[PDB]
């Protein structure tokens, strides 16, 4: 399941998890291509932030889709 | 009683006479006066019955109420013309208004005043010519109508005729001892009206009765007038009246073909050379006794133009389509001396062709020219500002560079008129005020496009603080709307109106980096409108955070940057996180808010209702009330 979410500049994000996977796990992947630290970027599903585990089922099971992830610091 | 006056008000007003006659049957004397006479509101009107029947040409209706009912012609009432209301006309005022022969007969026949004036200083003969009725105008002078009787703006039963395109009336008017030396408020007379509507036999018939060309309150010899108004035969009617000189001639024969060489409806380039060929070749015609034109100095917004104090110099441009239309502009504003209210029309005219044809300098020269002589002339620049931000817009849309100290002088003159405006507002009495207020948001609309614009230039770092000081002054100068909105609020708000043409493709609302600027300049971000809502309390509330996220986000990080405070509740008390209706929104309101210890216990103060007042500082009942 490849990855097309959105950035600050629609810049790409290739979190490459399936959707029976974690977002604990899978955004830090996405943002392994963007460039920040898993468990520093608040990635919004398009209306709701991951938390804890926060399986991919849980966000409609999207493939890819536009996730706007919030670039907030100090969250780790 | 109340019901059965407005069927019999509509009886007369629909000409139904069966039906009016068969109501007013075994009628009393009582009844007879407070059916006949009582105002009903009709279309604007406040018209007695007797007079909507006389407005509507119901003679028949009129002949039975006046013969045999006895109805007073002295009753006073409200009418609605073409775009003029008039109000205590009597009947015959409103049948010679609308223009009706066969009622106005009836009423002079009964007694009507035929000297009655209405609430503007008007006579029913002055209404009968102003509609353009000869058989009207010839019946009410032979019964005792005085013709040179004006209304309140001074304008006579000829000068109102004159400008009117009814020669019939103007030739018998005038042969009836009527002075056409009569001036209106600024001076003007019936030949002024005349040569700006352009009416040829009208100004004949004004010469041959000694018309005795005299200047308005303007200054403005109305010989110029036809000139400034593109009359190309009205300007060859008075030259030949032997009493114009030739200095004058010069000045009328250059004006008509400058204002040709400016003019929508009156676009010629034949024309524009041929008057001002002839008006040159008179002044050299003396040999050792040349007259020659005042040439003001060359103006750097229409080129480096000099005029043309030879013959051979416009002779060189002959074929030359930018310079005719360049030197027209500098001539007439040279006669003109720039201080007409509508001398800047031409010039407004050539710098939208400029626009029109792809040119952008010149253009937006002309328009800036513009936009100060009617800044100093104290006009309403609500669409010069309009017209500002739809040329640069569009400029911008193209992706060309536009200088800033031209985007600085606008928007220096924005300021100042923006603080006019304000003043316009506040001065004005609660008559026009509506339209005012309207005007004033139009302007801090237009700043807002051409802050917008601003964003997307160069930004040459002197100029650039040039713009960010006059912004900065708007700011201090409180501009609030009607709904206590800031310029922050309507640039945090996604609802706010952009211009269609040539504008709303460059600028959108809410924008995040003009509010950036203006966290750069210093805004309050703290203000409260009339709903009690800041600006952070609006931004919230847009319903896109999915096409346009970024300006969503980059704002309210941009917001929180001064001190902005996040806690504050509204007057409607109301969390901004509370008024979020959006995930996405509301959590980076969290992730923007930070906790403080003033923040929980006024909110606890506030939800318990504990007395603060004259117990605590004033700036924590402020921040009580921000909670």
């Amino acid at each position: 399941m490849l990855i097309k979410v959105k950035t600050l500049t629609g810049k790409e994000i290739e979190i490459d998890i399936e959707p029976t996977d974690k977002v604990e796990r899978i955004k830090e992947r996405v943002e392994e291509k963007e460039g920040i630290p898993p468990q520093q970027q608040r990635l919004i599903y398009s209306g709701k932030q991951m938390n804890d585990e926060k399986t991919a089922a849980d966000y409609k099971i999207l493939g890819g889709s536009v996730l706007h992830l919030v670039l907030a610091l100090r969250g780790g | 009683m109340e019901g059965l006056a407005g069927y019999v008000y509509k009886a007369a007003s629909e000409g139904k006479v069966l039906t009016l006659a068969a109501l007013l049957l075994n009628r009393s004397e009582s009844d007879i006066r407070y059916l006949l006479g009582y105002v009903s509101q009709q279309g604007g009107q406040r018209s007695t019955p007797l007079i909507i029947a006389a407005r509507n040409g119901h003679a028949k209706v009129v002949r039975l109420l006046l013969e045999h009912y006895r109805v007073q012609t002295q009753q006073t009432g409200t009418v609605r013309f073409d775009g003029y209301v008039i109000d205590g006309a009597t009947a015959l005022w409103c049948a010679a208004g609308a223009g009706h022969f066969e009622v106005v007969k009836l009423l002079v026949s009964h007694g009507a005043n035929v000297n009655h004036t209405t609430v503007t200083n008007s006579t029913p003969l002055r209404a009968a010519c102003f509609d353009g009725r000869l058989d009207i105008v010839k019946y009410l002078v032979e019964n005792n109508a005085n013709i040179s009787i004006a209304n309140k703006y001074d304008n006579t039963c000829l000068m109102i005729a004159a400008y009117k395109g009814h020669t019939d009336v103007v030739r018998y008017l005038l042969e009836q001892r009527a002075d056409p030396n009569a001036k209106a408020h600024c001076g003007a007379t019936a030949l002024h009206f005349a040569a700006e509507a352009g009416h040829i036999d009208i100004v004949k018939e004004l010469i041959k009765w000694r018309a005795a060309i005299v200047v308005n309150g303007h200054g403005m010899t109305p010989l110029k007038v036809a000139a400034e108004s593109c009359k190309a035969d009205v300007v060859e009617l008075l030259l030949s009246h032997a009493d114009c000189d030739r200095r004058s001639r010069i000045e009328a024969l250059e004006l008509l073909g400058a204002s040709f060489a400016n003019d929508r409806e009156n676009y010629d380039i034949i024309k524009t050379y041929h008057y001002l060929y002839l008006a040159m070749l008179e002044r050299f015609q003396d040999g050792d006794n040349i007259l020659e034109k005042e040439v003001l100095p060359p103006i750097h917004a229409y080129g480096n133009r000099t005029e043309c104090r030879n013959p051979q110099e416009l002779e060189s441009i002959r074929q030359d389509r930018d310079a005719l239309h360049m030197e027209g502009l500098i001539v007439r504003e040279r006669i003109l001396g720039a201080d007409n209210i509508d001398v800047s029309h031409p010039i407004i005219y050539r710098g939208a062709v400029y626009a029109d044809n792809m040119e952008f300098e010149q253009c937006i020269k002309l328009w800036l020219h513009a936009l100060h002589l009617r800044q100093k002339g104290n006009r309403n620049t609500h669409k010069d500002l309009l017209r500002f931000a739809q040329v640069f817009s569009q400029m911008i849309h193209l992706n060309e560079t536009v200088k800033a100290p031209d985007i600085e002088c606008v928007l220096r003159c924005s300021v100042l008129e923006i603080e006019q405006s304000m003043n316009r507002v506040k001065n004005i009495s609660d008559a026009d005020v509506h339209n005012a207020m309207d005007n004033y948001e139009c302007n801090l609309y237009t700043f807002l496009y051409l802050v917008c614009i601003s964003t997307k230039t160069q930004c040459s770092e002197e100029d650039q603080c040039k713009i960010n000081k006059q912004i900065y002054n708007l700011i201090h100068l409180d501009p609030r709307t009607r709904e206590g909105f800031t310029l922050l609020h309507l640039a945090v708000n996604s609802n706010t109106p952009v211009d269609d043409f040539h504008t709303n493709d460059v600028c959108s609302f809410p924008n995040a980096l003009v509010t950036k600027l203006l966290l750069d300049c210093g805004a309050e971000v703290n203000a409260v409108d009339n709903e009690g809502n800041s600006a952070l309390h609006i931004i919230v509330q847009y319903n896109r955070p999915i096409s346009d996220f970024l300006t969503l986000h980059s704002i309210i990080i941009s917001l929180v940057e001064a001190g902005a405070h996040t806690d504050m509740t509204n007057k409607q008390n109301k969390t901004p996180l509370d008024k979020s209706t959006t995930g996405v929104s509301e959590i980076l309101l969290k992730t923007q808010m930070k906790m403080s210890l003033k923040c929980l216990a006024a909110r606890a103060v506030r939800a318990n209702d504990i007395n603060y007042q004259d117990q605590i500082p004033r700036t924590l009942e402020e921040f009580v009330g921000f909670h």
